[PDB]
């Protein structure tokens, strides 16, 4: 079995699976979404596991949902600063603050692509994805698969 | 340690008050006792005539850290404005603001000012620092431009 601190400290397929049939609702449990930072950390550890295979995507999705289901619905909740502290931590937007942008955005992408299809999303938010999903950037040229995908769902919010 | 961000500024002070662009404000703060705060400046910068700026009076903070010039001055709009290049905290971005880009020792306050107003109506539209302005210009340029009116004509003094 796995915990979900060993998984976000280091995230792969495996020990998502391992987290249990329930892994999805842990991961929102264990998470403190009263911070925005925090909520963007592990959104981003949980997609980078994603994987175009049927028990790891639906792993994945269940676990972006819960998770984020959990920090929107909260009335407190800025979604704003989550977007913008999503894209700075994508690398696609720069901040004040020193960040590691991540090495891969396939997994984030194709997490987001899920994400904004759901009802908890906040259909204010698609704009301003788009807009920093469709900006030039050397990191989505490479993930021009997931970033096409992506962009042709936002057009349909 | 800052005797030499010190001098440097008090005759920027002088400077700027024998001749500076009319309806520009740029004043030392005070400090608890009375005596001038050289390293803190509280500036105001005037819309440009024939643009949506025009009419307004943009309030703005002037930070000098102890190491003046080696380092740009770290300027704030106050309250944060609604710009492409404006961070949500009111942080303005500027080539010659940025020690690893364009600032030298031959950049005056006077260059800052004027710089950061030509930026106004002439955003760097592939660098922004906040989502929510860059969204709106490129997605609807007429509706940039009427959030940009209004908040001239809020700051209207």
């Amino acid at each position: 079995p796995a915990d979900v601190s060993t998984f976000l400290a280091f995230p792969s397929p495996e020990k998502l699976l391992r987290l249990g049939p329930k892994s999805s609702v842990l991961i929102a449990q264990q998470t403190d979404t009263s911070d925005p930072e925090k909520v963007v950390s592990a959104f981003l550890k949980v997609s980078s596991v994603f994987k175009d295979e049927a028990t790891v995507r639906m792993a994945v999705q269940d676990a972006v949902d819960a998770l984020m289901q959990k920090a929107f619905n909260s009335s407190s909740f800025n979604s704003n600063t989550f977007l913008t502290r999503l894209l700075v931590h994508m690398g696609l937007l720069k901040s004040e603050d020193k960040v590691k942008a991540i090495a891969n955005l396939y997994g984030p992408l194709m997490a987001l692509n899920h994400m904004v299809q759901q009802d908890y999303f906040p259909k204010a938010l698609a704009p301003l994805l788009l807009a920093f999903v469709t900006k030039p950037n050397s990191a989505l040229e490479s993930c021009s698969f997931a970033r096409h995908s992506l962009l042709q769902t936002l057009y349909k919010v | 340690m800052s005797g030499i961000a010190l001098s440097r500024l008090a005759q920027e002070r002088k400077a700027w008050r024998k001749d500076h662009p009319f309806g520009f404000v740029a004043v030392p703060t005070k400090n608890p006792d009375g005596t001038m705060n050289l390293m803190n400046w509280e500036c105001a910068i005037p819309g440009k005539k024939g643009t949506p700026w025009e009419g307004g009076l943009f309030k703005l903070r002037m930070l000098f850290k102890d190491d003046y010039p080696s380092s740009p001055p770290k300027c704030k709009f106050e309250p944060p404005l609604f710009h492409p290049n404006v961070y949500p905290s009111g942080t303005v971005c500027l080539s010659i603001l940025e020690e690893d880009k364009d600032w030298r020792p031959a950049i005056t306050i006077k260059q800052i000012l004027l710089g950061i107003q030509e930026l106004l109506n002439e955003p760097n539209i592939q660098a922004p620092a906040q989502a929510e302005a860059y969204t709106i210009y490129c997605q609807n340029r007429v509706e940039y431009e009427k959030r940009v009116r209004a908040q001239a004509k809020k700051f209207a003094p």
